[PDB]
RNA sequence: CCCGCCGCCUGGGGAGUACGGCCGCAAGGCUGAAACUUAAAGGAAUUGGCGGGGGAGCACUACAAGGGGUGGAGCGUGCGGUUU
RNA sequence: GAGCCCGGGCUCCGUGAGGGGGGAGAAGUCGUAACAAGGUAACCGUAGGGGAACCUACGGCUCGAUCACCUCCU
RNA sequence: UGGAGGUGAUUUAAAUGC
């Protein structure tokens, strides 16, 4: 007998089994509950805005240095202190401290910070309700306040 | 014909303080400042600094008060040259 | 190695324990 | 009371060199506690040597300073 | 190769840890996560290099045996350093 | 027969000195632990001891050691 | 021709290297 009870009114086992077995995948566990949902700030969201406490520069992993662009920026609603990885060259310019800075995450929600960038999780695209790849082209739109 | 590398832009004599760990150092600077420096790898793989030795630093674009690059480390001789060129001064070295 | 790990573990928990039973 | 004490460098192994503790009262102070309690404080190897502590490197500050740290005179300490 | 049942696994590390409960005189055991982090953890065999691994065989930049000598001095020379 | 209130108990949310560990950074220090019999084979459960890697005892295991010595087996 | 035990075992050869 390769596992499994087969005879006609075992079945509940197997019901049983399957979902025993189920929670030894961490992602389908961790949805099921809401893990995903609970812990990595946004309450879940595609995005969210928030005040730019101050600009911090940090250094690059292992093979690597360099000096990545990250904003710290806290979520209004949420309340809560986020380090975060700015797209662009020249960028840490265009952001003025406490204008609004909209941020999102950044290759796969897991966690993974990309692979130069320790922390960061996230990104940033906006500087007072206009984005970043919006103002490296110096003609698209430029920043105010 | 003797030629020194000299500090450009905003980099800063130093005097190496304290050896930290892991190519970490704070370094005691021209301007008053003690800045915790990183010795890059490139660095690293060539000369020996220690406790003492004057280097140049590149503070940080971000707390450039608090944090540098050294980005070159002089030799004794150098230091004799700047000394005698007035690049620095005998009670700056000795601290 | 287990050895290490098994003794720096107890020496963990009992020390810690220890802080708990105080 | 009255206990002096010298803290040097001394050549040892690997590394560069050592550090030297003397001057303790043994009939007093328990070296074999001391050095333990030492050695912890500076994360290195180290033993009681004849009346004596060897500390492998050079911590006569760290040393020094946790001395005073335990009790003993700042007055009655000197590094060399 | 088939047929019947049962336990257990679902990448690594965090961690066989925290908490909770159960058991145990105590020492402990049984049960058992998450935050975080990583592009590996791993297994077998192949080749090579290596071992204060084993056998066989040579060598004279080898060692023994042996003859001479360098290292002591003065000088010649090239260098390290210092001086310029 | 609601909301409302009052005294106590229990639980949960915002937030706090202090405290624990992880994946790391790899230029300081100590040592040589394992990987070659790693230079005292190694691991293993249990117990004590040591600053650390770890050492030792007792029992087990070979995922065990290199000839040698003795014993068996196509 | 290839495999398993039982016990002598050898201290005359030294820590580390980005």
């Amino acid at each position: 007998g390769k596992k499994a009870p087969n005879g006609e009114f075992a079945g509940r086992k197997l019901k049983l089994k399957r979902k025993k077995f189920r929670w030894s995948d961490i992602r389908y566990k961790r949805r099921v509950l809401r893990l995903k949902e609970k812990s990595d700030p946004l309450e879940g969201a595609p995005q969210a805005r928030g005040i730019v406490l101050e600009k911090i520069a940090v250094e690059a992993k292992q093979p690597n240095s360099g000096m990545r662009k990250a904003v710290r920026v806290q979520l209004i609603k949420n309340g809560k202190v986020v380090t975060a990885f700015c797209p662009g060259d020249g960028a840490i310019k265009f952001i003025d401290e406490h204008d609004e800075v909209i941020i999102e995450g950044i290759g796969g929600p897991k966690g993974g910070s990309m692979g130069d960038i320790p922390g960061i999780r996230y990104k940033v695209v906006k500087v007072n309700r206009v984005s970043l790849k919006e103002l490296v082209k110096g003609r698209k739109e430029k920043p105010r306040r | 014909v003797i030629r020194v590398p000299l500090p450009e832009g905003n980099q800063l004599f130093g005097v190496v303080e304290q050896a930290l760990g892991a190519g970490w150092m704070d370094v005691r600077c021209e301007d008053g400042k003690i800045r915790r420096c990183r010795i890059p790898g490139k660095l690293r793989r060539r000369v020996w600094i220690r406790v003492g030795d004057l280097v140049i630093v590149q503070p940080w674009p971000v707390q450039s008060d608090k944090r540098g690059d050294i980005v070159y480390r002089y030799t004794q001789t150098q230091v004799d040259w700047l000394l005698r060129k007035g690049k620095i001064t005998q009670e700056f070295l000795t601290g | 190695m287990r050895w290490k790990w098994i003794k720096k573990r107890i020496r963990r928990l009992k020390r810690q324990r220890k802080k708990e039973r105080g | 009371e009255e206990q002096k004490i010298k803290i040097y460098v001394t050549k040892r192994r690997f590394g560069k060199l050592m550090t030297i503790i003397e001057g303790f009262d043994t009939s007093v102070i328990d070296l074999k506690e001391l050095a333990k309690k030492l050695k912890d404080i500076c994360a290195c190897g180290g033993t009681v040597k004849d009346n004596t502590i060897e500390l492998q490197g050079d911590h006569r500050k760290k040393v020094a300073e946790e001395l005073v740290k335990m009790g003993f005179s700042r007055d009655s300490i000197e590094i060399r």
